[PDB]
């Protein structure tokens, strides 16, 4: 029942860290599933009932480990060697492992370069919303 | 178009050859008697008839236009100009901040994860101007954002002569820890005599927060040990509860010798000076300004 | 313009040899500027990659006040990441 709050918090902090650690785009350039309101992973509704925010962080990591899974990012053009996405999605999948223990199509290659772009900087922000309900739960509760 | 009540805008693609549009003006009036027409403040009639038929290719065809009938005045447009210079809507209002990045123009920053936040611009000219600030999140269903008057807020010998203008927003339905999905738009009017221009940014709050500096940066000698306990506290603009919207620090004192931490207190050696700066711990943003105290 | 984060290593009467801290790790490389203080003159720029922190900037005049900034550069799309530029002021 205890979903090891300083665990989780230890993990998404390293979720964030890695998120960040490089840029995604390569010597490429151009100018131009989500926690709600409703969600209850505000303080206040953390303090309440914290099932609901789990629920949906649980989901939001699962959803973000398909797509780093998925044929966008495995294969051409081959990731470079410092990219961190290996490392995420292991921690992607760690951290919801954690949480519930027992149990749209890339073509061209400078589509899937930017989709990759996009999907990081979606998972950055997911991930730090992550960290905060785990560090505020550990403190907390 | 109409950018309000009875002030119109042009439109003009300028180049010193230019044909410069012909413009329609009607008189807002129950109808087709004698009706004059007069630009601004002369009284050289430009025509007669409900509707005059403009060339406009310069400023000096722009202005007030009024008609009138029996000696009464019956109504008023102004019209203002939109420059399209080689294929781009002119910029020459406003100086470009080149500061996140180039052809910036309009800069903004937040200090917490409220809705609140600041946008600036620089300017070179002092007189006649006027701008007009609205914003939203989103474009498509446009959720309200309110903005404040925009405001001279420093003025920094003629070779460094430029203004700073301001305003300050807040989006009207804000949930500080939600993950935000449409960019929040600003939008700037600015006119200047009878010249318009328009300016526009798009954001996430999380990519423009830059922290206030730490607080009551403090040096503290520790016991049986010859180094300081340097101390602080999160700024009091910072988001809240701190357990949820956390920060991380560095610690400098004065490559120069650096700690990192997330910690509000750290041990140094302080030699005859120590600076703290502030990041959010999860997202990143910019680093805040230092704070310092004396070793 | 006392602390410093980006200064002054070494100097001639024509040069300035600068060095800085990366701070940004999210960074692609840097963006350095320079031109007179009082802004009358163009403003020069060149890029260093990622990994270097130290730079020349050749050619300057003496009894002339230089300020010079450095970018983290991350992209330059409408919602990537954009850090804030440091700078300094030089004789
Ligand atoms: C920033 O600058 C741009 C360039 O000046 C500016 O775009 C212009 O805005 C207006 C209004 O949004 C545009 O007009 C619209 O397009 C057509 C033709 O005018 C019509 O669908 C509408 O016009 C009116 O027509 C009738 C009156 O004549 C009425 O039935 C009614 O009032 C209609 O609204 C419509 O408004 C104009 O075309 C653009 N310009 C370009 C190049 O497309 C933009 O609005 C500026 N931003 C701000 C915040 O003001």
């Amino acid at each position: 029942s205890s979903p090891a709050w300083t665990q989780c918090q230890q993990l998404s902090q390293k979720l964030c860290t890695l998120a960040w650690s490089a840029h995604p785009l390569v010597g490429h350039m151009d100018l131009r599933p989500h926690i709600q309101c409703g969600d209850g992973c505000d303080p206040q509704g953390l303090r309440d009932n914290s099932q609901f925010c789990l629920q949906r962080i649980h989901q939001g990591l699962i959803f973000y480990e398909k797509l780093l899974g998925s044929d966008i990012f495995t294969g051409e053009p081959s990731l470079l060697p410092d990219s961190p996405v290996g490392q995420l999605h292991a921690s992607l999948l760690g951290l919801s492992q954690l949480l519930q223990p027992e149990g749209l199509s890339p073509s061209q290659p400078w589509q899937r370069l930017l989709l990759r772009f996009k999907i990081l900087r979606s998972l950055q922000a997911f991930v730090a919303v992550a960290a905060r309900v785990f560090a505020h739960g550990a403190a907390t509760l | 178009w109409e950018l309000k009540k009875d002030v119109y805008v042009v439109e003009l693609d300028w180049y010193p050859d230019a044909p410069g549009e012909m413009v329609v003006l009607t008189c807002d009036t129950p109808e087709e008697d004698g009706i004059t027409w007069t630009l601004d403040q002369s009284s050289e009639v430009l025509g007669s008839g409900k509707t005059l038929t403009i060339q406009v290719k310069e400023f000096g065809d722009a202005g007030q236009y009024t008609c009138h009938k029996g000696g009464e005045v019956l109504s008023h447009s102004l019209l203002l100009l939109h420059k399209k210079e080689d294929g781009i809507w002119s910029t020459d209002i406003l100086k470009d901040q080149k500061e996140p990045k180039n052809k910036t123009f309009l800069r903004c920053e937040a200090k917490n994860y409220s809705g609140r936040f600041t946008c600036w611009w620089l300017t070179t000219i002092s007189t006649d101007l006027t701008f007009s600030v609205k914003s939203s999140r989103g474009s498509s269903d446009p959720q309200g954002v309110t903005c404040g008057a925009a405001t001279l807020s420093a003025e920094r010998r003629g070779d460094n002569k430029e203004y700073e203008y301001s305003v300050e927003c807040q989006e009207d339905s804000a949930c500080p820890a939600a993950e935000e999905s449409l960019p929040i738009e600003v939008m700037v009017d600015a006119v200047h005599k009878l010249k318009y221009e328009n300016y526009t940014s798009s954001f996430f709050i999380r990519d423009i927060i830059k922290p206030d500096p730490p607080k009551n940066l403090q040096l503290k000698p520790l016991k049986n040990s010859r180094q300081v306990e340097v101390s602080w506290e999160y700024p009091d603009t910072w988001s809240t509860p701190h357990s949820y919207f956390s920060l991380t620090f560095c610690v400098q004192v004065q490559k120069k010798d650096r700690v990192f931490t997330d910690k509000t207190s750290a041990t140094v050696i302080c030699r005859k000076s120590i600076s703290v700066r502030a990041q959010d711990r999860y997202y990143s943003s910019s680093w805040s300004e230092w704070a310092s105290v004396p070793c | 313009d006392v602390p410093r984060d980006l200064e002054v290593v070494a100097a001639t009467p024509t040069s300035l040899l600068i060095s800085w801290e990366h701070d940004y790790p999210y960074r692609r490389y840097y963006r350095i500027t320079y031109g007179e203080t009082g802004g009358n003159s163009p403003v020069q720029e060149f890029t260093v990659p990622k990994d270097v922190d130290t730079a020349t900037i050749s050619g300057l005049k003496p009894g002339v006040d230089y300020t010079i900034t450095v970018y983290a550069v991350t992209s330059s799309y409408k919602y990537d990441m954009q850090y804030s530029p440091i700078s300094i002021n030089y004789r």
